[PDB]
């Protein structure tokens, strides 16, 4: 199953404010209209990035399973909310093939589109927008969280609705922000001649 | 402007000679207040060694 | 659109402006773009280079 | 271990710290010193991360939640929000400019006036024109012939116990 990536996958590349500018940042984001993996279970690979989506009601989706041996052998990240907080650690553990030792981290606090970008230490951009079938349109992603863990990664997974597994690639875009410092629209620098 | 101009008299005119500049006069600096301390109570303050 | 060859002088100027400044951001070769940088980091031998 | 030895056989509790440094981006830093906030002085900042020269001063803009700098349409940085309490703070590169020197002739007379360029004239009998700071002449109301041009309408001559006018 595949889908079509119309204009998604946008994040503020840094911390910096400008106003009614246009900027053009060259770094990794998604490309325009892209191929997007329809999903409703499986290990992924980690190229180089992610565009996680989803369009959730009742909260399937859960949590992230990262790593290289994604078992006892190397150290996995982990992301998991229990319905009480978004317990983070990055104990090594021993993983099971169907879920739903030292401890160098640890933390402990269809109408929902929560969409994510992970990549590497650490970092990860989200946005939760309402809707009502990937929705058309336009929405930046702002930066949450940036973890400094140094594990090493080449493969995820997923706990548990729908989602969708973009692959982030090393694009130049021209971003637009606005006069409040938000963008407002993008053109992808290489998709076609007239945006060339 | 005798100077700059390598002469002993000067023509009536407007000539430019140097660069006003004014100079900084302290430094500054700035950290988020420091907060997250490392537990060394429960090291040396330890009931048992 | 009439008025094109005064926005063209006013326009040439302006990019010129521009380019000599953003040619600060360039490294030409050596270690960082800023002067203080290389003079704290790398040691006055090296930094004379 | 008797309470009554020496200090050569009593108890002593030791702890040893091991630093070790291996090439991970060294999470345990120490605590940085963090100055007063000082404005409206050329002062020599340094921000969390960025230094630099200039001259603060309290803003209007509004930043996003998680935004730290601004930028101009040139790329230089010109607003910091303070890591300390959050208020945005303007940076206006502290005044220079060139310095031209009005004069007649040495044939006739030693006295000259100075034009500062480009300065509000309360940096430094004493002029404040639209083209800058002008110290050492008097300001007439009349309108004559120009005879030394300075800038924006304004010039200068040396007449009637004569001086200089502007
Ligand atoms: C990839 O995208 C093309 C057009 O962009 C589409 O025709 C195709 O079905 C998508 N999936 C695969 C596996 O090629
Ligand atoms: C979620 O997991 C953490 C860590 O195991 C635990 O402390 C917490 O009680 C859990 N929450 C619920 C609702 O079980
Ligand atoms: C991570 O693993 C890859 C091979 O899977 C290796 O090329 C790379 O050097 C490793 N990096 C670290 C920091 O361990
Ligand atoms: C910018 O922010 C202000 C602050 O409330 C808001 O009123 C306005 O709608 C935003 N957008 C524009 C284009 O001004
Ligand atoms: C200029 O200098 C000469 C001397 O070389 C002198 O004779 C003459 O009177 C001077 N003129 C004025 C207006 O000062
Ligand atoms: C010069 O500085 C004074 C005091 O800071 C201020 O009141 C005045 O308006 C300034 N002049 C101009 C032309 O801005």
């Amino acid at each position: 199953a595949y889908t079509n990536s119309f204009t998604r996958g946008v994040y503020y590349p840094d911390k910096v404010f400008r106003s009614s500018v246009l900027h053009s940042t060259q770094d990794l984001f998604l490309p325009f209209f892209s191929n997007v993996t329809w999903f409703h279970n499986p290990v992924l690979p980690f190229n180089d990035g992610v565009y996680f989506a989803s369009t959730e009601k009742s909260n399937i989706i859960r949590g992230w399973i990262f790593g290289t041996t994604l078992d006892s052998k190397t150290q996995s990240l982990l992301i998991v909310n229990n319905a009480t907080n978004v317990v983070i650690k990055v104990c090594e553990f021993q993983f099971c093939n169907d879920p739903f030792n030292n401890c160098t981290f640890e933390y402990v606090s269809f109408k929902n589109l929560r969409e994510f970008v992970f990549k590497n230490y650490f970092k990860i951009y989200s946005k939760h927008t309402p809707i009502n079938d990937l929705p058309q349109g336009f929405s930046a992603l702002e930066p949450l969280v940036d973890l400094p863990i140094g594990i090493n990664i080449t493969r995820f997974q997923t706990l548990l609705a729908a989602y969708y597994v973009g692959y982030l690639q090393p694009r130049t875009f021209l971003l637009k922000y606005n006069e409040n410092g938000t963008i407002t629209d993008a053109v992808d620098c290489a998709l076609d001649p007239l945006s060339e | 402007t005798k100077c700059t101009l390598k002469s002993f008299t000067v023509e009536k005119g407007i000539y430019q000679t140097s660069n006003f500049r004014v100079q900084p006069t302290e430094s500054i600096v700035r950290f988020p207040n420091i907060t997250n301390l490392c537990p060394f109570g429960e090291v040396f303050n330890a009931t048992r060694f | 659109s009439a008025l094109g060859k005064l926005q063209d002088v006013v326009n040439q100027n302006a990019q010129a402006l521009n380019t000599l400044v953003k040619q600060l951001s360039s490294n030409f070769g050596a270690i960082s773009s800023v002067l203080n940088d290389i003079l704290s980091r790398l040691d006055p031998p090296e930094a004379e280079v | 271990f008797q309470p009554t030895n020496g200090v050569g056989y009593q108890p002593y509790r030791v702890v040893v710290l091991s630093f070790e440094l291996l090439h991970a981006p060294a999470t345990v830093c120490g605590p940085k010193k963090s100055t007063n906030l000082v404005k409206n002085k050329c002062v020599n900042f340094n921000f969390n991360g960025l230094t630099g020269t200039g001259v603060l001063t309290e803003s209007n803009k509004k930043f996003l939640p998680f935004q730290q700098f601004g930028r101009d349409i040139a790329d230089t940085t010109d607003a910091v929000r303070d890591p300390q309490t959050l208020e945005i703070l303007d940076i206006t590169p502290c005044s220079f400019g060139g310095v031209s020197v009005i004069t007649p002739g040495t044939n006739t007379s030693n006295q000259v006036a100075v034009l500062y360029q480009d300065v509000n004239c309360t940096e430094v009998n004493v002029f404040q024109t639209r083209a800058g700071c002008l110290i050492g002449a008097e300001h007439v109301n009349n309108s004559y012939e120009c005879d030394i041009p300075i800038g924006a309408g304004i010039c200068a001559s040396y007449q009637t116990s004569q001086s200089i006018i502007a």
